[PDB]
């Protein structure tokens, strides 16, 4: 039941219980119907508290794997806890994509939805990316700059310059090219841009997304000052 | 007007003229003088003292509150938590990040600017004088010595020498002049204040004789041994520090290009930090 | 003196007179007026603001750095980093310990306490003037309206009321005197900010006719309502905020009985953690 | 390899993992011998970490399930996922439970590791009688009480009373009486008097628990100062 799948999920989501909430909103995308944009956003909650918990996780021990050069038992050790962390991780982007690949990108029917559901295909294949070694890393890099970038084409053509996901998808199409590309030059242009965009167009904010709009800008510049230190 | 009527401050304990811990609208620190008699000389140490203070508004200056004459004559000013730089580098030797030092290097600088750009010279710069208050904000005080550039070379008259010897420039120490302060005998006093933080140490360590050191360092004989710098320390602020420090006066920098140096050093300097992926818009709540 | 002779200052951002975030021996905050030409009204206008501003040296006072004339007239003041109460109360609401929520009340009445001593009436504290900064210390702000009390009842002339009209008393509201505005005044905003801090809500929520709750504060029909306090909210807190809030001017208390009952409500309080057990060495 | 097990296990720890984290400490356990004493702590703290986790889970929704007095459809889904939570908290506290009953609590040597794991016996039966209801939660009451109160007998007869391990042994089973058996007069009183027995012998504080000998005795005094209100 669409509305109990979706009533439990918020219950797991004051409860901090992310793999309840994936799994409640995992169910509701799979009854192949639209989903509603409350929906889709307690998905995508759900599924960035789920990965970033895994993600923060390889950070530390890979942190650990580097700074245990041999150390080799030590290293061995960390590489291993790595590698299974890697394994739920990409389980879980997995996962994302195909929900994505299957009904939410088919089924997005406003150029707002696709613009959403792109830049988060971009988002999840980065995920994979930030994690990839060799023969996968071309292939899945590849992938996320082209969700990225067609999801920037439409919302360049469709939406305000102040739009909260318009602007997300800047912040994250930049973070994509300084951390998974290496080209800080590119990451820092299309990261002006977008902000000079949208102050160029102030009166575009309106009453109930001017917060994130708002917050977007200044990680925007923040990155910016990051980049060019 | 800044006269605190007569039974509105409290004073409660002491610290070190003489400065206790009181109350009036907050704990506060009060400085009043312990002589029932004040003569009139330090009557206008007193009005002097009061007259610079009353110039300063700035978050790097400890905030002058306010005076008191009828009891005792005293100066309120903010009360601060926390400790002097002398206190963390010498004595619970608090082990700082370069990135903390250079910044604390940083804040002195931007007191001693906005002191200077109104005519100001400290006099009394030292390690004990500079107070990181909540552990984050650098508080210059101590305005005991302090005083105004007059435009006519026909007001210094005489004044006994009087300071701690470790931050005094040659020129200051040798008192030859009518009036061998300046901005850079302060830029020097900054320049020691560089080496306790570069270093973690007071200069001439192996010197206990008094005499001696403001007889060497008054001469040319002595000056910091700029080797004991500490490895991490950025080569721009060594040469910094050897710029301030420099015996002849008119070589050392001022404040901006001290500030505009600074500003530079933790331009391109080695930190970690970074961060900012994708934060989660988590258009909810 | 505190003019700050032209080209000193470097206009920067711009946040919400016109505020700007500029550069004068390391980051200040500049409110200059936007008017090439200014009326004779508003130059006294910024001749008084400045004049207040000069008279005030306190931690809970953002702190006056010195004007400019010749770009255009300006305030420059310290830069804060950190929200105002404002935006911590409504907009990303910092869940804030009842013992740091009294804070904050003692130290806004610090400010205020300090302020009245003094004879200045501020006329526009609410959430949004007073500013966290650094998360630890309440800097009041804004003094665009403030005045000094004249000894003399003659010397009051006009003045169009302005201000936001949630932390507006019945009687500034009612503009029925020649000065409706009193310490007491001060105190009643004071309490609507006591209301956001121990509520987490404007007043009114339910009201959203401008100009009605004009007319029915104004009238003594609507009044805050104190049933919305939260529960850990000390009672001796609720009674200090209803005080502060009474129609009747008069029967509001000042801010040292103000900061006498806040320094003994916080001075005799339990702030405890309940669950304690045994943590983890 | 006790000693593999045992690095891996603070591997764990500072990934902040803590079922890997009790993972290793049990199988430690289990190998049979006696627990050198920082091996001891780190299964300690594995598994408070372990637990707390749904314990704080169970008490939001237990919370929640309380707030929905129908709601009976809000309150049926809390209450299912309170009693799943419940069940992971079971296992997690027999699990502890029978490690104390098969190995700790009879390999235990001296006087100082018994009253810790017999004080721990009182901890997993408390946070059993914390989520008990009815049949159950008698005799769940009265395991806890009796090993608390066997520790506070040879922690009373055998150390100082500055002890970091019989102050939180007092704690805790203060926190018994207030909170699991209702009597407050009777918590009040054995903090009282474990707080002023401390007082009168700070010479017995040495400089190596020094540090949490004095947290603790902050934490009775701040207990009781709740519980007088």
């Amino acid at each position: 039941d669409k509305n109990e799948l979706v009533q439990k999920a918020k219950l797991a989501e004051q409860a901090e219980r992310y793999d309840d909430m994936a799994a409640c909103m995992k169910s509701v995308t799979e009854q192949g119907a639209e989903l509603s944009n409350e929906e889709r956003n307690l998905l995508s909650v759900a599924y960035k508290n789920v990965v970033g918990a895994r993600r923060s996780s390889w950070r530390v021990v890979s942190s650990i794997e580097q700074k245990t050069e041999g150390a080799e038992k030590k290293q061995q050790m960390a590489r291993e806890y790595r590698e299974k962390i890697e394994t739920e991780l990409r389980d879980i982007c997995n996962d994302v994509l195909s929900l994505l690949e299957k009904f939410l990108i088919p089924n997005a029917s406003q150029a707002e939805s696709k613009v959403f559901y792109l830049k988060m295909k971009g988002d999840y294949y980065r995920y994979l990316a930030e994690v990839a070694a060799g023969d996968d890393k071309k292939g899945i890099v590849d992938q996320s700059q082209q969700a990225y970038q067609e999801a920037f084409e439409i919302s360049k053509k469709e939406m305000q310059p102040t739009h909260p996901i318009r602007l997300g998808l800047a912040l994250n199409f930049s973070v994509f090219y300084y951390e998974i590309l290496n080209s800080p030059e590119k990451a820092c242009s299309l990261a002006k841009t977008a902000f000079d965009e949208a102050i160029a167009e102030l009166d575009t904010l309106s009453e109930e997304s001017y917060k994130d709009s708002t917050l977007i800008m200044q990680l925007l510049r923040d990155n910016l000052t990051l980049w060019t230190s | 007007d800044w006269e605190i009527p007569d039974g509105q401050i409290t004073v409660g304990q002491r610290i070190g003229g003489t400065v206790y811990k009181g109350k009036w609208h907050g704990d506060v620190a009060v400085k009043m003088l312990n002589v029932t008699a004040p003569t009139p000389q330090q009557l206008q140490a007193f009005k002097n003292e009061v007259g610079v203070l009353r110039k300063t508004r700035h978050v790097n200056i400890l905030l002058f509150m306010g005076y008191s004459t009828k009891p005792q004559l005293a100066i309120v000013t903010q009360w601060c938590e926390g400790s002097s730089l002398y206190h963390h580098l010498h004595i619970i030797e608090t082990k700082f990040e370069m990135i903390k030092l250079i910044d604390i290097a940083r804040q002195t600088a931007q007191g001693m600017d906005y002191l200077h750009a109104k005519s100001i010279i400290h006099r009394d710069l030292k390690s004990n004088n500079i107070f990181l208050h909540e552990d984050l904000t650098v508080k210059i005080g101590d305005f005991g010595l302090a005083t105004v550039k007059s435009r006519w070379s026909g007001s210094h008259q005489f004044e006994q020498l009087s300071g701690s010897i470790l931050w005094m420039a040659p020129e200051v120490i040798r008192m030859q002049d009518k009036n061998p302060y300046s901005f850079q005998s302060d830029v020097y006093a900054f320049g020691i204040v560089l080496y306790e933080l570069m270093t973690g140490q007071l200069p001439y360590s192996n010197i206990n004789n008094r005499d001696q050191i403001i007889f060497m360092v008054g001469r040319g004989y002595l000056s910091p041994d700029l080797s004991k710098v500490r490895s991490n320390c950025p080569k721009a602020m060594k040469r910094l520090m050897a710029e301030c420090l420099k015996k002849k006066r008119d070589e050392r920098p001022l404040f901006p290009q001290i500030l505009a140096s600074i500003e530079l050093l933790a331009r391109s300097l080695p930190k970690i930090h970074r961060s900012a992926s994708e934060p989660s818009l988590n258009r909810a709540g």
